[PDB]
């Protein structure tokens, strides 16, 4: 678990085709705004 | 060619109904593809006919048609004229519980691994299994989205609510303002986040992380909620009780962007907070495993110091002598 003391580490720092495999990284962009900015 | 005509017939069945009926059969197709044998029980399927990598590619049909679904534009003008989100109640937190379990499931499968070349298929299972996810969360909007993820806090699986923790960290990590109403549902999460920390040390340690960038995102408009958790910490990092040096580390930057945001708000802390840290560095001066130990230790101090200096007076001595 000393990965995530990195981050917290990197995380005060800032204080002063692909096969996923995990659930952490990008947010998706909200579909139905997609579909009601283009089609409605 | 005929995958896309037969993906857009398949739509256009589906969208005939609603969107309740929908998204419960999704939940038991996903059961299904949950109880198959893998090489008493409804038998849909005939696997007796059918050859193994026949099943292989039903299933990975399977869920490469329920993304396509969730992304259809049928099945998201079936949702608006029926009237928006707010159609979909009780719905939601079900479908998330059962993608994340299957996802597991799935995962786990895989760690079963028997070689030859069934490993490229699982990989591309769990990647359409991301998909499925990533797609099932873009139709959730975030005010639904914290009751949800509070629920999936709730769940006693151990994978369900580290998942939840990962999907709510992508949310708080993404730099874009936010509305008032907004923060004050994040605010709610406080008290669960320090439920769960207070089970698996990777939870706490995530659960830490999580206030931090909850610290970072709001502490500086809205103080006020933050003066517990430093409370929590200090109980974390007192050495009566022994604590995991990973979420030892993570206590104690969590200590320092409190202390960061909460710059006099900590004061009637610091008598009970100062002493114990000391003799924490004196413990990681001793051990030499590690850098990130030793650092966050400092980090500590460093924040302590720099936003409280006058009042470190009593102490003041003591980390002369860990400072040499």
């Amino acid at each position: 678990s000393a990965a995530l003391l990195r981050r917290g580490l990197e995380l005060l720092a800032a204080s002063e085709q692909k096969l996923r495999n995990s659930a952490k990284g990008k947010v998706p962009k909200s579909a139905l705004d997609e579909y009601r900015k283009r089609e409605c | 060619a005929i995958l896309e005509a037969d993906t857009e017939f398949w739509f256009s069945v589906c969208c005939e109904f609603s969107v309740q009926h929908q998204i419960q059969s999704l939940m038991n197709i996903l059961q299904y593809l949950l109880k198959l044998p893998e090489e008493e029980m409804l038998q849909v399927f005939n696997v007796e006919t059918h050859t193994s990598k026949q099943l292989r590619h039903f299933k990975f049909l399977s869920v490469s048609f329920m993304s396509q679904l969730l992304s259809s534009n049928n099945f998201l003008k079936k949702v608006v004229e029926s009237g928006g989100p707010e159609i979909l109640k009780g719905l939601e937190e079900r479908l998330l519980e059962t993608v994340l379990g299957y996802i597991s499931a799935v995962a786990q499968s895989m760690e079963r691994n028997a070689d030859k070349l069934t490993v490229k298929f699982w990989r591309a299972l769990l990647s359409k299994a991301y998909d499925l996810l990533d797609k099932v969360n873009a139709l959730l909007p975030t005010e639904t989205f914290i009751p949800v993820i509070r629920g999936l806090v709730g769940n006693p699986l151990p994978s369900v609510r580290r998942k939840a923790l990962d999907l709510l960290n992508n949310k708080l990590q993404q730099n874009i303002s936010w509305k008032k109403t907004i923060v004050t549902r994040f605010l709610k999460l406080v008290p669960d986040l320090l439920a769960i920390v207070q089970e698996q040390a990777i939870n706490r340690q995530t659960a830490l992380y999580t206030l931090k960038l909850l610290c970072k995102n709001f502490g500086a408009e809205n103080p006020d909620p933050f003066v517990p958790v430093l409370n929590t910490a200090v109980k974390l990092i007192a050495p009566e009780r022994k604590e995991e040096k990973n979420v030892l580390g993570s206590a104690l930057l969590c200590i320092a962007e409190v202390t960061s945001t909460l710059e006099a708000l900590a004061i009637p802390q610091l008598p009970s907070l100062m002493p114990s840290l000391l003799t924490t560095m004196k413990n990681t001066s001793e051990l030499v495993s590690s850098e990130v130990y030793l650092l966050s230790a400092l980090a500590a101090l460093q924040k302590v110091v720099e936003t409280l200096p006058h009042f470190i007076s009593p102490y003041l001595e003591g980390i002369l002598s860990q400072v040499i």
